[PDB]
């Protein structure tokens, strides 16, 4: 029988299949998937700064010091904020927060954060500082209020015109929060604040604000038809903020020093901290991938692969292999 | 396939050739066996690896923060974000799916090419000292021992040494 | 002559041409176009819910009951709203509509819509309910007004303070509309409303509004220098809305029950209904295609092919064919 | 073309072959005619059809509502939408046009390949029992009747039956 | 020695390299780059209308006539506006500009622009028109003010109620600018304007505005705790604007005729005019290219190539060439 | 390469052939030299030129005004623009880089194809009147002067004129 030599190619026991532009379900000797489908099921640090996780509190409740939220623990910096879909503790006394979404966006990523006392509660000599409480905002079974602001009321049937300044002597921007109380009628107005017609004026180098209480008959929320409306500004270093008011004033006690470099966003997730680190976070877990694509979740924060609607992206590496 | 070798005139692959992608099977009075072509296998491994890495490495990744920060009276702006998000999803989905289909076609045709080229390199050495069977095999008109078989794999086959015996 | 066998390929009488990356105008035996260029010239249902087509009325005129618009016919649901570019009938009495674009966006797609009477016109015992009319808003050759709101004026040189509540006993969100009249001077103010200084307060669980009439000398529009400014809110089930006013109040008579699931938009088109169904609507007609691309119009509503600036996308199917 | 057959060494197509894409023309003392290669034609139809369907089916379509809902003091936001819209138009236009040009090149080269492979399959059967003319045709050194012609189309041509007559 | 003929291909002395999908650093006989990397380093006309280059002035300072800015030179049309990052001359008297960003966007590209006098300074018979000056706004070493508006004050301890109309007799839209002065306290209020409680009402066919001065204690900016807040509107042809006020009124003297067709934007750049023309401008120079891509700058105005993050896009033209 | 000619069985290029991309080198008793194949060179120039022009011309360019017009309390809208801008940058960067890599592969394979096709055209003319060396060259069994060499380049080589001398 004459000698022969033959040319051929590798086959093996692979059942892996790929699709080509002209042909589906081609069995090949080796294939590789370029779609990331795996996450770790946890909320992690981002490169590698921890997130601010608010548990059952909203950003507003956290900032204002809603007593129903947990005690304020110092977190000097964070990469993103995690809020639950519907935090049970938001504004314990019902009302509104002015430019709330822009504030939450400003606070999403913070390089330095420090709460300081700017106007001591004990410094209100001509007003009653410890009578502004409600059963709506309980603290240890006792009627209370947002802990970082002060609900001032009249003393001895008198509300003398307030004139306070705080000067930002610190070397950092200062987030300052205050509010106005909108009562239900004129009888309540005079009962709380004596003076029938009132205002709150606030000025900085840029801010020129004058608020007045709007009366209206309103539906009860948590048993109350009154409303607290909160405002904020950023006080530059070496600038000063000037308050003037003859009623309805929810004064600041604490403010927050801020250093902002980057910006991120608010993540809605029901997960808790996972003591991990990642470069790409989703609300159902972090992903740790060099892959170009992923299909886990669109609401990601970080440096992530491109989000696609696909169950698989498998590249052929090896050869056309006979199937089973 | 495009080059007509793999699942073509070479009708199937070799389970018995475990140490490479392309190569040779010989049969003579001393025995038979498979030998991988190391050079063509390594070039192919390098080429396919470079393609995959290019598909991965050429992606520009950068930091983004994706959330839902617009309120109940900012639904028009929210819709603007939706159209943008969905748009990018559509673009990347289509391009990712087609890229995979198209490059998979190219990879398989690449293997086919490599096999065909290996075949031709042997054909041109042997010329009329062997019969081209049509199935990837050549039937020698002369005795070709293990050393002679190696010279064919090496690209060192000496045609004029066997001419007379071939006649 | 010796026998022969030859290998070859199909040719035919096709003059169809395609372009390739290396060569233009290649005649082929069979080609296929993947660009949709055809529409039906009609406004159709979307999958398969009819649109709300407003003919010569704006959304505001339709909602408020502009008498110059057509009589209100019940449409319980719709997929999108069709407005003409410039509806001739909008606000018959000149003025403004607060957050109008957001309202139109909210109303773009509606699952359930039902107009109901919430405050009967006949229930205003201490005010004149049928004297608020203008030649600007005619209804059957007689001076009239927006039919769904009531322009209240003084009775017997008196405008007693109004205090009304409507409670949403229905199981659905309620869209409520009201307005304020901005007169031209103090003489007109007292002539219409007796009281010289007036307000309109409106409250819900979330809303805390107090409007006041702004006086200004203004250009005449349709012969009138006065202005009607309208507002709206969404009243949740089991919530109540409280109005209080001593003048200038354009009171609600009818409101609209709403169930909202999806959202869409406002289509600007001059076409009328076509008694058809489609998955993709454009302002110049609907398209019924499985093709990946189209070049008909960018302002589409539905599940549409991708919009391109191209006159043709022709794929080769068959072989290189000799030309004529 | 890439494979050198269509409008290459096979200089033109056959109007007379109506029942397939690729095939054979024979000429002997009994007559002449065209016969489609059914197998290669059907594979080609399946492949091209799959390509077109893939270009169509891999598109992700989803509901969007495109309008103009921003007012006279929201022109900056309106411009943001314009840049987005125009951007997607640019992306899809460029990718659609290039996809067509590139895939059309691939389709025509696919046909060319199929023809070349059919040619080679015949060449390897005939070997030296026929002369390769260079125009797609083989000139037999022996008589090849209709049954013999069928065996060539079938891949059943028996070379050693005609060897002696070929000499 | 027997004759031979050989088939081969071109080689040359090229060291140019390209990358392929399967192989990097392939030396070829000829290559071509499709990435534009070159700019001319200049600010040019756009097709071929010159930009409005504001040097050290902001749009607001330019429009209002800030005396610290350069003298107003007529420019009848422009394609885009060039502002420096931080113009030193903006509002010489500190304050705010209402809807400033939308105004700058409206003015970005202008087909016709002409400044006209609508209310002569000399026409204020019952008020003092030349006493409204400040050391903050110097003009030739003398205290002055924004040159296109007039800071009116009381004459002989009297501020009679102002009632002025300007009617747009021109055939073009008119941009009109006015302001309100927010003083520091009631003593300053009466000192400047006599009347203690004041307003500014402004009306057109569409506008219905009534401003009031907000008092607040504010930080000094350029030595002043007062604030000037400016407003604007577009007055249609044949429409008229009606002002009424009893104090704090910064009246218009000049307004601007406008014809608007296209829209563009504000470019931030430190470069000056280059006496050139282009179809695509970036802040560091113009680009003159038919190339599909460029990597110069993202903030472009014009018809530009697609912006990419790439140092090179080199296509092979010629053949695989042996390297050195 | 895919077609096995350039840097394949034809192991390197010719510095000496300056007037074209592909062609012939001859050697006989009258001398030796290089001759460009004008037809195949021009077709290749036309094809590659069309590809480049298509990559350039199919781009839809349109007027856009890119700035930063949102203020300090419009950061959410500013972020929306950022995601859009960065998104388009990502898309165009990836597609531009891959397009270059993929088309460069196609261009080089195109040249390889053209060379292989030129080779085959000569092979089929010569048949057995010359020996196929395996390196791109054919060794004549007969004398082939300058006129005979020209007939090979022309596609006018008369095989039956030299048959007897070839024996
Ligand atoms: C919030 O933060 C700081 C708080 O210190 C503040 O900075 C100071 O601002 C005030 C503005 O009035 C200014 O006070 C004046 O100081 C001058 C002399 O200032 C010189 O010396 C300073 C200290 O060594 C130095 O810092 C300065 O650069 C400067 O060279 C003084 O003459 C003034 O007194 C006035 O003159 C009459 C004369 O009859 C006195 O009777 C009367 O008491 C007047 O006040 C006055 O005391 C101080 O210099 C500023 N220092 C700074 C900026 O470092 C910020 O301005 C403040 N921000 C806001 C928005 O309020
Ligand atoms: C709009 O929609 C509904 C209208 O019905 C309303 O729901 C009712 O809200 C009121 C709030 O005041 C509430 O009325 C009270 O009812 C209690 C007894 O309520 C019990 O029985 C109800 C009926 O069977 C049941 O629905 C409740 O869940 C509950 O178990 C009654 O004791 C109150 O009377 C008050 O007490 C003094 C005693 O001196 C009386 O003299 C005086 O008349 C006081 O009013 C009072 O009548 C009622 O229960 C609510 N029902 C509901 C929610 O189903 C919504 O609250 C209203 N929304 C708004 C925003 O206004
Ligand atoms: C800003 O721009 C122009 C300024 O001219 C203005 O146009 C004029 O607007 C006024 C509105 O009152 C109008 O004046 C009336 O004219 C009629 C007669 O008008 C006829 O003739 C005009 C001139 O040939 C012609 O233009 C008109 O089309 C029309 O056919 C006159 O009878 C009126 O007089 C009134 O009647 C009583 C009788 O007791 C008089 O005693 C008393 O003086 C009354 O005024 C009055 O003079 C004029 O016709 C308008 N012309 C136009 C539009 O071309 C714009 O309306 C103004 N825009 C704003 C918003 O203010
Ligand atoms: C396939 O073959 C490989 C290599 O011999 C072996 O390791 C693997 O376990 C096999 N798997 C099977 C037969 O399922
Ligand atoms: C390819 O495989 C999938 C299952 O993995 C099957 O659903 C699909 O229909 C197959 N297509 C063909 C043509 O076999
Ligand atoms: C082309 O040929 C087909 C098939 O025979 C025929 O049906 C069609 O009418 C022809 N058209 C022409 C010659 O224009
Ligand atoms: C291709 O055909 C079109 C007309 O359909 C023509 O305008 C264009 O110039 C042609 N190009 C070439 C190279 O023939
Ligand atoms: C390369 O060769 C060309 C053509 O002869 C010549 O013009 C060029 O100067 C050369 N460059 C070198 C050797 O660097
Ligand atoms: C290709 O060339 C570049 C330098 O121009 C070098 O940095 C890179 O590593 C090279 N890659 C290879 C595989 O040679």
């Amino acid at each position: 029988d004459p000698d022969q030599i033959c040319i051929g190619y590798h086959a093996n026991n692979s059942t892996e299949q790929v699709d080509t532009i002209m042909e589906k379900n081609v069995t090949v000797t080796h294939a590789q998937d370029i779609l990331e489908k795996k996450h770790n099921g946890k909320l992690c640090d981002l490169d590698g700064v921890k997130p601010l996780i608010l548990r059952d509190c909203s950003v507003a409740g956290w900032l204002l010091g809603n007593p129903m939220c947990d005690e304020f623990i110092n977190v000097p910096e964070w990469s993103y904020i995690v809020e639950k879909a519907n935090p049970v503790n938001d504004l314990c006394y019902p009302g509104d927060f002015n430019d709330y979404e822009e504030l939450k966006h400003l606070l999403s990523r913070i390089n330095h954060f420090e709460k300081i006392q700017i106007i001591p509660k004990s410094s209100w000599s001509s007003h009653e500082a410890s009578l502004g409480v409600s059963s709506a905002c309980p603290y240890q079974g006792k009627s209370s209020f947002f802990r970082n602001v002060v609900w001032l009321i009249k003393k001895d049937s008198t509300y003398p015109t307030i004139k306070r300044s705080y000067n930002n002597t610190n070397q950092e921007d200062l987030l300052v929060l205050w509010g106005i109380h909108h009562p239900n009628d004129a009888a309540e107005q005079t009962k709380l604040y004596q003076n029938p017609t009132t205002y709150i004026s606030v000025g900085t180098s840029t801010l020129n604000q004058r608020l007045v209480p709007r009366i209206a008959t309103r539906s009860k929320v948590k048993g109350l038809s009154g409303r607290m409306e909160f405002f904020w500004t950023i006080l530059k270093p070496n600038d000063a903020i000037n308050f003037e008011s003859n009623g309805n004033f929810i004064a600041p006690e604490y403010a927050y020093k801020i250093v902002k470099k980057g910006d991120s966003t608010i993540m809605k997730s029901e997960l808790e901290y996972g003591n991990c680190n990642t470069k790409c976070q989703t609300p159902m877990g972090a992903i740790n991938s060099s892959m170009p694509f992923h299909n886990i979740h669109p609401l990601t924060i970080g440096e992530c692969p491109k989000y696609v609607k696909s169950n698989r992206l498998v590249l052929a590496i090896g050869l056309r292999n006979s199937p089973q | 396939g495009l080059f007509g070798a793999i699942a073509g005139f070479i009708e199937g692959g070799w389970q018995g050739m475990v140490d490479g992608w392309y190569g040779y099977h010989h049969s003579n009075e001393q025995g038979s066996g498979y030998a991988a072509d190391k050079e063509s296998t390594q070039k192919a491994i390098d080429g396919v690896t470079n393609k995959v890495n290019s598909i991965i490495d050429k992606m520009n990744t950068q930091f983004e923060a994706v959330g839902r920060e617009f309120n109940n009276l900012e639904r028009r702006i929210e819709n603007l974000n939706k159209k943008m998000e969905d748009g990018f999803l559509d673009v990347w989905t289509y391009n990712a799916e087609l890229l995979v289909l198209m490059e998979n076609e190219r990879t398989l045709d690449f293997h086919d090419s490599n096999v065909k080229n290996l075949y031709d390199k042997v054909r041109l050495q042997l010329r009329d000292n062997a019969k081209e069977l049509g199935n990837g095999c050549f039937e020698f008109y002369h005795k070709c021992d293990n050393e002679c078989m190696e010279s064919v794999r090496n690209g060192t086959y000496d045609y004029p040494q066997y001419s007379e015996e071939a006649r």
